[PDB]
Formats: structure tokens, C-alpha cells, sequence
């Protein structure tokens, strides 16, 4: 199960291979490549959606 | 069996490596995950939230709530600076202890535009105007409204809306700026001057109060993780 | 500028000195200087009018208390616990943050 | 505290002799906003209240001759007295506008020397 | 990368009613003003990214958690082994990083760095073969050994690791072993339903102990050691962010503190850093 | 807009100067789905008899006041049927809706901060000791902050700029918050969902969260105006349920 993925490079043969040898899910390496983000929960927890251009009140 | 040759760097222990490791207790059944509200997927989702800025931290004010209040009065003025502080969001007495500076001091480089929100906390009948200027680090800090009106500045009128977000842009010659800045990567100054003055009807309080906020805009970025020079100890805590 | 010519005081007691002139209060603070024949000029303190600020020299903190009201056109300085070391000529001056300008005459305070 | 030195503390001189006197500051009384030294020069006539000689350390006052001229910058200054006359025998005190305690200098006593 | 930051679309002059600068924070809403709303800006393709500030990259670095020392001599058998209730509050560098979030759920890598120093006195060892350390993990409730050379060092069920000296530091991984659904960093509550007992997170901490000993009697001489444990959380998720702590820690089982100021001190409110002469702006 | 009306159970709340309704961390209070449940037993669900507004006690905003805090859900021990189903059940789960209101004249001035601090653990006043339950939350009144340091031997450290938790008071704006600015606002609503690590918990030995009110811009006025500006808090549990019926306990 050779899981070939892309490496991390600076934007202007870059792939790496990784096997999982151990029979436990906690023995895998770190998930250093999950970059989801959603500041909406904290930045805008509003019931009525506020538009920038419109006045607040 | 298979012939190998141990490369340099073996038998060492790097603290920031990604290696697999044999599990201590195999086939452990982990408890299921439940949907706790408020997941943080990235730390900039925290750094993008406003926090109050103690801009009045002079002499005996740091041991009270007075550090957060900016005093404004309604006299002649027009010749008085309301506040001035350098733009140093990692190393500055003003906002190194805010929410932004605490996340910044965990790193070495930063970039992007920083917002500043000003709230008017006066009466409901008091009017007034203010000039919120920002000067790039080209010459000495301004000293009268003349020398401050040239740089990037917004004019703030208090009305039914009680907030004006002076958005400090990102103007620099390096893509990133040091956190612990110096003369080379200096960022400049931020002042604020009266433009008309506070006018209150008879019976209203003559003096009012402004609070300052701080947060990172949607093009903020951070790099070079490091330890914070803010928390220390002597021996183990028992 | 008008300042009374002299004051005779008893030691271990207070003196109130007055200053008065045509100039009004825009951005000009009121300077107080103690002059003694043996030594040079010594600053006591000032009281700026725009922010109504009061400032005193460390040496005179606890010794000189100065007050000024808008109506009297007069600035005042009070000294207490007077000793022979306080016998001196005291001058009041103006300052428009542009110069110390002039002082004028003074009270020849005598602690006797 | 900013202290103001004066050297010489006093000097006796005759008529028609160009005299000077230095007043050196323990801190440069020159700020980088307007480049205007914060130094004042003062003449206290014998048994008299002092009067202004030079403000901004560069400019003269009315009723004052060219034998009173400010000169210098930074932290060292002097007052050139070109052609002395019978109205210069007095004590002169320099002063600084910069640090809140407005300490005056030591005080040069320009003395008169007769026949 | 996938964490790329937003670009600034260009903008020219304007004269509109839609003022984006004026807002109202009383609604508890952080404004979303990009610099394009308060001035003229230019189209730049911003290539910066936020990879270095994600949670996994922010936490997946090992930090010291305990420092225990023990001997191999005779007498006072409380010195022939070391004990440690598993806490993450005794070393501050990691405690402060964990105390930005309320709840945490992750796996863990544990690496042990053991260093041994010989002790003074007469009858020294001359030559001594390599030493060997045993690191037994005792879940809450197991039989605690009272000294070295005890029955309970069998570890017929407990995970134990044997490490000869002169070998790469030892390391093993542990899955998410909590009772609930997340390691609660804070617990505003009591232990007994009558609102008495131990107040704070000190009651949620039930992880067991860790015991270490020398498997070598030696006989000829004394040799102390120093166990250092390192925690590296991986596969980490965090919830409910917190404000960072301000006053220094005092206890390892409480949140107690002393009242400290909010920041350092300036000279004045309008002090830009340089020394200013007096005037009608700075005074 | 500026007019809101919140109806729950048999109680309505009308406001004519409202800012908005900040809704927790994004989610909205709901019942426990069966994917997450761990209680083996059938849960009771009193909808109308529990999910209604309760008005707590009133406090007085002086010119020298500095803050107050209530702890939930312990603050509702004796509030109708919710205070009965707290005493009669071993497990409880519910979301809240905190409406805080303070009207003063256009001629007054001031500001407030209304935070909901989940798991607000507090530190003692005398280090190397511990707090007691009588010091964390009174029976029905609001606990106060102090301007100076608290010197007691078994009380919480009530100094305000440290917020009694050890954090800077300025950085409290992470948690759901609104601002009662007497210039433009009259009240502030917060809908806080159930924030906890275990799906259900006994609501006597676990204060779910702490509500705080801290004045940043203090109240000042003139002698013509009235000198009694009170604040009232009104909370309503939402979608409450319980399990594990036992005898009456902690009554
Ligand atoms: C001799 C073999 C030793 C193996 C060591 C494995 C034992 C360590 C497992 C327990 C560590 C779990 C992570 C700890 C987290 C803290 O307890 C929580 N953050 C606080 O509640
Ligand atoms: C896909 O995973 C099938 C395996 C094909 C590649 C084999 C790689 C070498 C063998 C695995 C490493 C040795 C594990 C003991």
C-alpha cells in the first residue's frame, strides 16, 4: 500500500512514499498535511448574517 | 541478509521529526468522538478575533482597569495627541500581552495587515471627529496634525455607528518582518489627533472614553515556531 | 508682570507668593524660580494651563505647592516649614513652549 | 536630571576685548523634529532681575547687540561677545528647555577690570 | 499550499454610501475589512501560507515533562527507584501551550532520555559494564512496587520497556486513553456530589504512575541516574480556545496565582519610544 | 434590525434596542442524538415546563463597581421545575439563552462586557490552599469583583484585571460576547449550546460555564439624571433532558 503523496515546497520528483508498518492506528506518523480552516465559527457567530458594505445597525 | 550502511544522523533524537513507533498497548479500543462545538483547525482562527489593547499603560495604570481606557475631553484641543505607539505587534509594551501578541510571541516571523478597531464609549449626544493616522517608517514620528495628515490616515466620525476600523496595511521591503524587531525592520508609528473636538449639550458628561481593539486581517501569516519569552520557572512545581 | 516686593516670614511656617500680569492662559505655563546670591538660579516648578497640569522639582516636592485659578489672573506658590535656607528672591516667569521669556521683580522673602 | 556646565565660572576682562563663554550640556539639547537646540542665555545685571539674551540658542531679542550671539549645537555652546562695553559686567546663566527640571548653568560672572 | 492566504484585489478611488469602515462591535462581530476598503490598493498575488500555524504543526514537538533521579546504592530503598504520577503541569513550557485550549484529544509519542552519573566516596567502581533501566507503566490500580528487587517488577501485564545504555533513546506510542471524549484541561467543579473534596482538574487526572529502576545490583559502587520524559502529541484535535495565561504558575494541582499587571510600563500614553523634549504635545 | 422578540414556553421577551443574537460557537442547542448517547435508560424531556425564561436577582451599577459573575447551572437551584429536575436526576444536559438588559438615558454613558466563559476554573486567594463552595457562587445573588487584591484565606481572588482566572481581562473576547454600550445598545443576547466533554453530566458538581459582566468604560453622569441604574439577567434553558431518576438529593 505505497501511498505516494506530494511534498512541501515553496511556490514560484517532488513526491514521497510512505508505508504503515504497524497494526495500530496510533502508530502512524503525524498528519502534518491537513490544512482546513473555518474562522466563521469564531469570527462571525451571528444569527443574522452581516454584510460589510451594509451598515451594522 | 540485506546489506545496509548506517548513514550519519543515526541513534539521534530530534524533537521535531515524524517517525513511526511501536504502540505500547495494541488493539486498544478508543472512545468515540462526539461533536463538541468550537473546533480550532488553525491558530489564526484565534489570532483573527478582536481583543482590547491597553494603550494607556503609563506609570501606575498597569495595576488597574485604567490601562484600557483612553481619556478624551472636549476643550479647545486640536493641538493634542490622543495616543501614539510604534507598530511592533511582537515586542511592544502596548499590545504584546493582547490576544494577537501572545500568539505572535510563539513565533519569529510575521506578515500581513493588522486591523485596529476604535469604539467610542461616550454619551449618546456627544459628537466629534478624529484623525487616525499611520506613518510608514521613513522619517521621525509626527507631532502636529499637519505632519500626520500626509501618511495613511482615515477620518472617523461618531454617530449611530460607534466603530471605525483603521486598517494598517502591509508596507515593507521584506516579505516577513521579525517579531522582535529592530531598526532594520521597523514598521512605523500610529497616532490619532483631534479634528473637531468633543461637543456635548448641557448636562452631559464633558469627558468621554475610547477603547482600542486589535486583530489580524485575512492575509496574516506566521512562521518559525519558537518558545515564548513570557513564562518561566525555577524548579519543578509540586 | 507684578510681584510684591518683599515678605517677612517666621521659620517653621508658610508663605503665599502671588504673580499677576496682562498675559492670559492659552498654552503658556507659569514658571517659578528660586534665586539666591551665593548660588545660581534654581527651578521650583511650573503649572501649564491647557491641561491644567502641575509639575514640581523633586527637591521641592513636599516643600512647594502652587495653585492658579482662571479669574484672578494671578498664579500662587506656597512654601511651608520655612528655614533660613528658604530666604531668597523668588521669580515667576511665563513659557509658551517657545522660550522662558522674561521673569520680572520678586518677593525678597526673609525668614527671621 | 540634566546638568548644565559653565566654563569659565568667571573671568575679568578689560574694554574692547572679544570674550566668549562655554555652556556644555550633559545631554544633547537638540531634537530631530525641527533641529532647534533647546538652550537659553540670560544676563542678570548686578543687583537686577535677569533678562533674555538668546532663545532657541540661535536668535536674538530686541534691544540686544551683536556682542550677544548664540553659537553651537548638540551639547556644547558658547556666547560670542565681540566688542565688550560698560554694560556687560554681570553674571550670565545658561538654561535648557529640554528636560522637565529646567536647571540653569553654573553661572559665568563676566567681571570688569579697570586700570 | 492548501493554507494559502487571501489576495488583495485592486481598487481605485470611490465615492459611495456603502461605508465598510464604519461598523459596530456591540454585535460582538470582528470586522472583515481588507485594506482594499480604506485606500487604493494594487493587485498582488500573495503566496504566503499558514501551514506553520496549524494545530498539528503547532503541537507536534516534544517537550520535557519530568526530571527524576535515583540511585543504585543500598539503604533508604526509597532512593533505588523513582515515582511519577502522570501529570502535564510540572513543566511550564508545555502546560502553557496546552492551556490555550479547553479540551484536547490526541495520540502521543513518549521518548525517554536517561543519563547516568557516578557518585563520589570511597570504594569506586574501576570498571563497570553497561547499565540497564526498566520503565514500567502502572495503570490506576495496579500493584505498586515498594523497592527495587520486588515481585511487582515482573510486569506480567503492565507495559515495561528495557533499555541498555549506549543505545538510541527509547520511544513508544500510546493511543487516546481517556475515560471521557477529551482530556479536560479545565474542570470547574468538585469531586463529591455534596460540593466538597478536591476542586479543579486534579480529580480528572487518573492516568497511573511510571516507575523506573536499575536491573543491576553493581555491589562495588553507587551510580545515580536522571530520567527525562518527552511528550509529543500527534493526531491532535482541540476545542473551545482560551485566552493565554498571564500570571506565573505556583501549584501543580491548581490554577492559583498572584495578581500581576496587564503589561509592562511605558513612559507616557503618547510615547513613541524616542526621548521627547517638553512641549504642548508630549509635555 | 433593532427589534427582537424571543418566545420560549410561557414567557416572552421584547426589546426595542438590540444589537444582534450571537449564537454560541456556531451551533444551535438541540437534543442528544442517539449516535452519542451513553445513558442506557430512557430520558425525560419536559419541554415547556423547563424551557422558559427565569429572571435572576437585580444588581446596582454604581460609579465604582467593577464586575460580577454568576455560575451556571448552579444559579438556578431554586428556579421553578428546572431546580427540581436538577435535584431529582443524576444526569442533566441543556443549552441556555442569556439575555442581559440595562437601560439608562441617552445622557448617561458607559460600557459593559457580557462573556460566557466555559469551564471557568478560578484560583484561591491564599496560594497553597483551596476554595470552598460557599465562595464560588452564592445561593442566588451575584458575586462581585474587587479593585484591589483579595486577602481572605478561603475565598477566590476577586481582582478584576486578572478576571479571577489568571488571564488578562482584555483577552476575554474569545468566548461568546456582546457589549452593552449605553450609547447605542440596551440589551445583549447569547445563545450558548451545551459545551462539555462527556455527553451528559450531573449539574451539581460541575458548573458548566460562568457568566461575567465587566465594565470597561465606567458609568458617569450629571446630577440632573437618575442615580440608580440596575442590571437584570434572564436566562432560559433550551432542549433540556435528564436520566437516572433517584431520590431527592442536595436539597
Ligand atoms: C515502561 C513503559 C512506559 C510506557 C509509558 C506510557 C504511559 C503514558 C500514557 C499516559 C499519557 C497519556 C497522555 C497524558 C495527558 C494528560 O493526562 C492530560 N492532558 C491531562 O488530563
Ligand atoms: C503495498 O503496500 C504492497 C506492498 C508493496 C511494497 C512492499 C514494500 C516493502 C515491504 C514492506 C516493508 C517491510 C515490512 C516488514
Amino acid at each position: 500500500g505505497a501511498q505516494v503523496s506530494t511534498q512541501k515546497t515553496g511556490a514560484h520528483t517532488i513526491h514521497y512514499t510512505n508505508i504503515n508498518y504497524y497494526k495500530d492506528a496510533a502508530s502512524n506518523s503525524a498528519n502534518r498535511q491537513d490544512f482546513t480552516q473555518d474562522p466563521s465559527k469564531f469570527t462571525e457567530p451571528m444569527k443574522d448574517v452581516m454584510i460589510k458594505s451594509l451598515p451594522a445597525l | 541478509g540485506l546489506p545496509t550502511m548506517l548513514t550519519p544522523g543515526s541513534n539521534q533524537f530530534l524533537t521535531s521529526d515524524d517517525f513511526q513507533s511501536p504502540s505500547a498497548m495494541p488493539q486498544f479500543d478508543v472512545t468515540p468522538e462526539m461533536k463538541i462545538p468550537g473546533e480550532v483547525h488553525n491558530l489564526m482562527e484565534i489570532a483573527e478575533v478582536d481583543s482590547v489593547v491597553p494603550v494607556n499603560n503609563t506609570k501606575e495604570n498597569i495595576n488597574s482597569m485604567e490601562a484600557y481606557r483612553i481619556p478624551v475631553t472636549g476643550g479647545d484641543q486640536l493641538h493634542t495627541q490622543v495616543f501614539g505607539f510604534q507598530m511592533q505587534p511582537g515586542l511592544n509594551s502596548v499590545f504584546k500581552r493582547t490576544l494577537l501578541g501572545e500568539i505572535l510571541n510563539y513565533y519569529a516571523h510575521w506578515s500581513g495587515s493588522v486591523k485596529l478597531t476604535f469604539v467610542f464609549c461616550g454619551s449618546a449626544m456627544a459628537t466629534g471627529k478624529f484623525l487616525l493616522a499611520y506613518s510608514p517608517p521613513g522619517a521621525s514620528p509626527p507631532q502636529n496634525r499637519k505632519q500626520a495628515m500626509l501618511g495613511t490616515h482615515v477620518i472617523w466620525d461618531v454617530g449611530l455607528q460607534s466603530s471605525c476600523v483603521l486598517c494598517i496595511p502591509w508596507i515593507s521591503q521584506t516579505h516577513y518582518r521579525l517579531v522582535q524587531q529592530d531598526e532594520y525592520t521597523s514598521a512605523g508609528y500610529v497616532t490619532c489627533w483631534y479634528q473637531t473636538g468633543l461637543i456635548v449639550p448641557p448636562g452631559a458628561p464633558p469627558s468621554c472614553t475610547i477603547l482600542c481593539f486589535a486583530s489580524a486581517c485575512n492575509d496574516f501569516s506566521v512562521r518559525m515556531l519558537r518558545d515564548t519569552p513570557f513564562i518561566e520557572q525555577t524548579q519543578l512545581l509540586q | 508682570l507684578q510681584q510684591s516686593g518683599a515678605e517677612l516670614a517666621r521659620p517653621w511656617a508658610s508663605v503665599k507668593i502671588s504673580c499677576q500680569a496682562f498675559y492670559t492662559f492659552n498654552s503658556y505655563g507659569m514658571q517659578w524660580v528660586k534665586q539666591r546670591p551665593g548660588q545660581g538660579l534654581e527651578w521650583i516648578g511650573t503649572i501649564y494651563p491647557g491641561n491644567g497640569q502641575t509639575s514640581y522639582n523633586q527637591r521641592f516636592k513636599g516643600k512647594a505647592t502652587l495653585t492658579a485659578d482662571k479669574s484672578p489672573s494671578t498664579a500662587y506658590m506656597q512654601l511651608i516649614s520655612l528655614t533660613s535656607e528658604d530666604s531668597a528672591g523668588c521669580f515667576c516667569a511665563v513659557v509658551p513652549t517657545v522660550d522662558f521669556d522674561y521673569w520680572g521683580q520678586g518677593t525678597l522673602v526673609t525668614v527671621s | 536630571d540634566i546638568v548644565m556646565s559653565q566654563s569659565p565660572s568667571s573671568l575679568a576682562v578689560s574694554v574692547w576685548e572679544k570674550v566668549t563663554m562655554s555652556c556644555k550640556s550633559s545631554q544633547s539639547l537638540l531634537y530631530s523634529n525641527t533641529q532647534k537646540n533647546y538652550l537659553a542665555w540670560y544676563q542678570q545685571k548686578p543687583g537686577q532681575s535677569p533678562k533674555l539674551l538668546i532663545y532657541w540658542a540661535s536668535t536674538r531679542e530686541s534691544g540686544v547687540p551683536d556682542r550677544f550671539t548664540g553659537s553651537g549645537s548638540g551639547t556644547d555652546f558658547t556666547l560670542t561677545i565681540s566688542s565688550v562695553k560698560a554694560e556687560d559686567l554681570a553674571v550670565y546663566y545658561c538654561q535648557q528647555y529640554y528636560s522637565y527640571p529646567l536647571t540653569f548653568g553654573a553661572g559665568t560672572k563676566l567681571e570688569l577690570k579697570r586700570a | 499550499a492548501v493554507a494559502r492566504v487571501a489576495d488583495t484585489m485592486p481598487t481605485g478611488p470611490r465615492n459611495t454610501e456603502s461605508v465598510p469602515a464604519l461598523t459596530a462591535v456591540e454585535t460582538g462581530h470582528t470586522s472583515q475589512v481588507v485594506p482594499g476598503d480604506t485606500m487604493q490598493t494594487r493587485h498582488v498575488k500573495n503566496y504566503h501560507s499558514r501551514t506553520e500555524s496549524s494545530i498539528e504543526n503547532f503541537l507536534c514537538r516534544a517537550a520535557c515533562v519530568y526530571i527524576a533521579t535515583y540511585k543504585s546504592a543500598g539503604g533508604t530503598p526509597t532512593e533505588r527507584y523513582a515515582s511519577w504520577r502522570i501529570n502535564t503541569r510540572q513543566m511550564v513550557q508545555l502546560r502553557r501551550k496546552f492551556e490555550l485550549f479547553t479540551y484536547l484529544r490526541f495520540d502521543m509519542e513518549i521518548t525517554f532520555v536517561i543519563t547516568s552519573t557516578q557518585d563520589p566516596g570511597t570504594q569506586l567502581a574501576q570498571d563497570m559494564p553497561v547499565l540497564t533501566h526498566q520503565i514500567m507503566y502502572i495503570p490506576p490500580g495496579g500493584p505498586v512496587p515498594n523497592s527495587a528487587t520486588d515481585f511487582a517488577w515482573q510486569s506480567s501485564t503492565n507495559p515495561s520497556i528495557f533499555w541498555t545504555e549506549g543505545c538510541a533513546p527509547a520511544r513508544m506510542s500510546v493511543p487516546f486513553i481517556s475515560i471521557g471524549n477529551a482530556y479536560s484541561n479545565f474542570y470547574d467543579g468538585w469531586s463529591h456530589f455534596t460540593q466538597e473534596g478536591v476542586y479543579g482538574f486534579n480529580s480528572l487526572n487518573n492516568m497511573g504512575h511510571i516507575y523506573v529502576r536499575h536491573v543491576n545490583e553493581q555491589s562495588l559502587g553507587v551510580s545515580t541516574s536522571t530520567l527525562r520524559v518527552y511528550f509529543k502529541p500527534k493526531h491532535v484535535r482541540a476545542w473551545v480556545p482560551r485566552p493565554p495565561r498571564l500570571s506565573p504558575y505556583v501549584k501543580s494541582s491548581n490554577v492559583n496565582f498572584k495578581p500581576t499587571a496587564v503589561t509592562t510600563e511605558r513612559k507616557d500614553i503618547n510615547d513613541v519610544g524616542t526621548l521627547r523634549p517638553v512641549g504642548y504635545t508630549n509635555h | 434590525d433593532r427589534v427582537r422578540s424571543i418566545t420560549l414556553g410561557n414567557s416572552t421577551i421584547t426589546t426595542q434596542e438590540c444589537a444582534n443574537v450571537v449564537v454560541g460557537y456556531g451551533v444551535w442547542p438541540s437534543y442528544l442524538q442517539d449516535n452519542e448517547a451513553t445513558a442506557e435508560d430512557q430520558p425525560t424531556q419536559p419541554d415547556v415546563a423547563t424551557c422558559r425564561f427565569y429572571t435572576l436577582d437585580s444588581i446596582q451599577w454604581q460609579k465604582e463597581s467593577d464586575g460580577w459573575w454568576w455560575k451556571f447551572p448552579e444559579a438556578l437551584k431554586n428556579m421553578g421545575l428546572f431546580g427540581q429536575n436538577m435535584e431529582y436526576h443524576y444526569l442533566g444536559r441543556s443549552g441556555y439563552t442569556i439575555h442581559v438588559q440595562c437601560n439608562a438615558s441617552k445622557f448617561h454613558q458607559g460600557c459593559l462586557l457580557v462573556v460566557c466563559v466555559p469551564e471557568a476554573e478560578m484560583g484561591c486567594s491564599d496560594v497553597e490552599r483551596e476554595v470552598v463552595a460557599a465562595s464560588l457562587s452564592s445561593e442566588d445573588t451575584a458575586k462581585s469583583f474587587s479593585r484591589t487584591e483579595s486577602n481572605g484565606q478561603h475565598t477566590v481572588q476577586t481582582v478584576v484585571y486578572n478576571a479571577g482566572m489568571g488571564v488578562g481581562v482584555g483577552n476575554l473576547t474569545i468566548f461568546p460576547h456582546q457589549w452593552i454600550n449605553l450609547r447605542t445598545n440596551n440589551s445583549a443576547t447569547i445563545v450558548m449550546p451545551y459545551i462539555n466533554s462527556v455527553p451528559m453530566d450531573n449539574m451539581f458538581r460541575h458548573y458548566n460555564f460562568t457568566l461575567m459582566i465587566i465594565p470597561f468604560a465606567k458609568l458617569e453622569y450629571t446630577e440632573q439624571a437618575s442615580n440608580y441604574v440596575p442590571i437584570t439577567v434572564t436566562v432560559a434553558p433550551m432542549c433540556a433532558e435528564y436520566n437516572g431518576l433517584r431520590l431527592a438529593s442536595h436539597q
